[PDB]
């Protein structure tokens, strides 16, 4: 997460990096989702110009030591951190700085509406849910010392190909305001 | 989790004690690598092995670190007198023979090692579930359950949703990163939120059961705990709810 | 510049 | 392993001129294995100060080395090279002859 | 004209006397430019030529780590080769590897090579096509399997066709004043009496580079080489080489013999006589 990149659903993403040693025989692309390990995406032999496999396209440009990954039809499942890695001979991978790819969900029918939920099991602390807002909608942190606002995550119900952004807020200072 | 295994996964250790991390690579693989990782930063090299031989150990930041691989299979990284600066994720990778493009390779899930000043700060999470709002069901015709885990420390929690004894993933999004309740406090406790969303027809059915599960990683059986509070050991805190 | 590191025999 | 006896040549870096400083060289080659003891001598004594080149080998896998030192050629000294190897019954001694 | 870079690796196991020793030297033609000895108190890659020292710490610390790892791999190789042949643990054994690239006068890779020996015996060699290996015995075939699984050949083709050529061209430019400046030999003829009627004519060639040379003796203009004495070309200890060729002639017939020399720095061959 040294660099950040935001792309809209269905578009294409392009990640870049400048690796170190021009003698690297193989360049690699790994992706790491929050909490998981590194997943191998692709590799390219340094003598090749470009390599393709499904929605991924790798473009190499030696001399400049420039490596690019293009994700076609980028979708929410692609949000992660992407790392460049190089290797030459019988040595360990050398990883570059990461790039966090953030996919903005396609919201067909915006319908912003804040709702208060039943604090099941008599939970004094209340919570109001900001949901159904637009991709351009923003959620910032109320400077109120004891009013917590969470970031925005997208939810995907595959049963009906429906998506929806969601946010949550609660107060422990005994002062709640759903508006 | 088919591939390389790493034993502790999560580990808390007080400044001064020792810790040992375990790696279980694929049986046939000749080479085995250890990396270190900070918050969302690129992995850095520690040491790697050819069969049982250690080709290089220059990555180790201190002499307290000691990796080994007795018979060329399992590897173990031991740390003595762990310091606050040792807090990080430790990754293991194994390959058939080197890392050339096309050679079989697998990275492990990793092990997050939090070195704490004192274990008196460890607290498991307190989970609660909030039922959907009839206002939401009256407009969106969808039902949104929200789960809220608070007061845990460190942030060693893994949350999930279970509908009628089944772990579901559709209609779920959990916070990417916990939220520190005491922004100014250094050792502040955290809080994590999550949501599960289904049709109003599923929440209305009172025969359905919804469970928010939170796996917390704290102390192990071999840990000095003297306070009269309950030992904050690794456990699962859950909060359930039923349709209406 | 030398070959990086050869594979073992 | 294979055994191969070393070839030896003792000579000077520059055409020897009595009085003028110069370099004394003992060049061993064609031997195998690589374990070998080479020592430069003056009147039978071992001159401790000796710099040897880095171990290397020829296309046929035979090693070669250059032990050398700085000396000032003066008559009635008799510099020589004593080389002992696994393939030698006893150290082979080769005296230096400025005519060669 | 035609240059080349060459590396020589030697690993010798010394049971009961420490870990195996690893030495590595690198040559550009006949000029050694790098050395690494695993037995030095501060084992690091040290420059041996005045056209590589201006590369910076990034370059030299990269070779040091490279060599330190290679020495660990060779220690693994010695154990593996030992186990392939069921060789005693109390025996000393030698591993040698030699590789490099010939930069043809075309300015491109003319050919790359990599070959190894165990106890002075050809073990495994990279083929000229840079795609496969040739194994001497059944043990080398085990090694071939392991290298085939590792795509070792693909990494050698990329190194020999890229890094090797790229850096050889860089070295030649940095040291053009010596690597590409051929140096003709300084020559003369000495006289040494054998018997009351015999004398030796020794033809000297001193201070030349590269080492390739040819000395010929001729009486009346023919190839009188059946009774000529040639010593192996030898180093002067400073970048130049030496070589002499002797012939025994009947006293009084000195001016019947002429010495012919051939070196790259000499535009036309040199015929030399003995000046009484």
């Amino acid at each position: 997460q040294s660099l950040f990149l935001s792309v809209r659903e269905g578009d294409s993403s392009v990640i870049n990096c400048t690796y170190t040693d021009s003698s690297s025989t193989y360049l690699y692309w790994y992706k790491q989702e929050p909490g998981a390990g590194l997943q191998l995406l692709t590799y390219i032999f340094s003598n090749m110009d470009m390599k393709q496999d499904q929605r991924l396209t790798v473009l190499l440009n030696k001399k400049d030591k420039h490596l690019s990954l293009r994700i076609a039809d980028t979708q929410t499942g692609d949000s992660a951190i992407y790392f460049c890695a190089e290797v030459e001979g019988n040595t360990p991978l050398v990883f570059g700085k990461g790039t966090r790819l953030s996919v903005i969900a396609n919201i067909q029918n915006p319908d912003p509406a804040v709702y208060q939920l039943r604090d099941s099991k008599s939970s004094d602390k209340s919570v109001c849910l900001f949901t159904d807002f637009d991709s351009q909608t923003n959620v910032s942190q109320s400077k109120d010392s004891d009013v917590y606002i969470t970031d925005k995550c997208v939810l995907d119900m595959r049963s009906m190909d429906f998506k929806s952004n969601s946010a949550v807020a609660w107060s422990n200072k005994s002062d709640f305001a759903c508006a | 989790g088919a591939g390389v295994s790493q034993s502790p996964r999560y580990k808390v250790a007080k400044r001064g004690q020792d810790v040992a991390l375990r790696c279980d690579p694929i049986s046939g693989h000749v080479s085995l690598f250890w990396y270190q990782q900070a918050l969302g930063q690129g992995p850095e090299f520690l040491t790697y092995f050819q069969n049982e031989a250690q080709l290089d150990k220059s990555g180790l930041p201190s002499d307290r670190f000691f990796a080994e691989r007795p018979e060329g299979s399992v590897s173990t990284l031991k740390i003595q007198r762990t310091q606050q600066e040792d807090s990080a994720v430790y990754l293991c990778a194994s390959s058939l023979a080197g890392l050339a493009g096309g050679v079989e390779q697998f990275f492990g899930p990793g092990t997050r090692l939090t070195v704490l000043e004192d274990l008196k700060n460890v607290f498991p999470p307190e989970v609660a579930v909030f039922e959907p709002s009839e206002a939401e069901i009256s407009h969106t015709q969808k039902a949104t359950l929200v789960c809220l885990a608070t007061g845990f420390y460190p942030d060693h929690v893994e949350l999930s949703w279970w509908v009628n004894g089944k772990e579901v993933h559709s209609g779920v999004c959990t916070d990417p990163q916990p939220l520190k309740e005491q922004p100014a406090l250094n050792d502040s406790r955290y809080a994590l939120s999550s949501r599960l969303r289904v049709s109003a027809t599923f929440w209305q059915n009172p025969r359905n059961h919804f469970r928010c599960q939170v796996q917390f990683y704290g102390l192990s059986e071999n840990d000095e705990w003297t306070q009269d509070r309950a030992k904050p050991v690794t456990q699962i805190v859950s909060a359930e709810a039923w349709g209406r | 510049k030398a070959y990086n590191v050869t594979q073992a025999f | 392993m294979i055994q191969r006896t070393p070839k030896i040549q003792v000579y000077s870096r520059h055409p020897a001129e009595n009085g003028k400083s110069n370099f004394l060289n003992c060049y061993v080659s064609g031997f195998h294995p690589s374990d070998i003891e080479v020592d430069l001598l003056k009147n039978g004594e071992r001159i401790e100060k000796v710099e040897h080149s880095d171990l290397s080998f020829s296309k046929d896998w035979s090693f070669y080395l250059l032990y050398y030192t700085e000396f000032t050629p003066t008559e009635k000294d008799e510099y020589a090279c004593r080389v002992n190897h696994v393939t030698l019954s006893q150290p082979k001694i080769v005296k230096w002859d400025r005519d060669m | 004209g035609s240059h080349s870079m060459r590396y020589f690796y030697t690993a010798v196991s010394r049971p009961g006397r420490g870990e195996p020793r690893f030495i590595a030297v690198g040559y550009v033609d006949d000029t050694q430019f790098v050395r690494f000895d695993s037995d030095a108190a501060s084992p690091r890659g040290e420059p041996r030529a005045p056209w590589v020292e201006q590369e910076g710490p990034e370059y030299w610390d990269r070779e040091t780590q490279k060599y330190k790892r290679q020495a660990q791999a060779d220690r693994v190789s010695l154990r593996n080769l030992r186990g392939y042949y069921n060789q005693s643990e109390a025996g000393s054994h030698t591993l040698q590897r030699m590789y490099g690239c010939d930069l043809g006068p075309d300015g491109r890779l003319l050919r790359g090579y990599d070959q190894s020996a165990y106890d002075g015996k050809d073990y495994i060699a990279l083929n000229e096509d840079l795609r496969s290996w040739t194994a001497a015995d059944t043990a080398a075939q085990i090694t071939q399997r392991k290298w085939e699984a590792a795509r070792e050949a693909e990494q050698w083709r990329a190194y020999l066709e890229g890094t090797c050529v790229e850096w050889l061209r860089r070295y030649l430019e940095n040291g053009k004043e010596t690597l590409q400046r051929a140096e003709h030999p300084k020559t003369h003829v000495t006289h040494h009496p054998v018997s009351d009627h015999e004398a030796t004519l020794r033809c000297w060639a001193l201070g030349f580079y590269p080492a390739e040379i040819t000395l010929t003796w001729q009486r009346d203009g023919e190839d009188q080489t059946q009774d000529t004495e040639l010593v192996e070309t030898r180093p002067a200890g400073d970048g130049t080489f030496q070589k002499w060729a002797a012939v025994v002639v009947p006293s009084g017939e000195e001016q019947r013999y002429t010495c012919h020399v051939q070196h790259e720095g000499l535009p036309e061959p040199l015929t030399l006589r003995w000046e009484p």
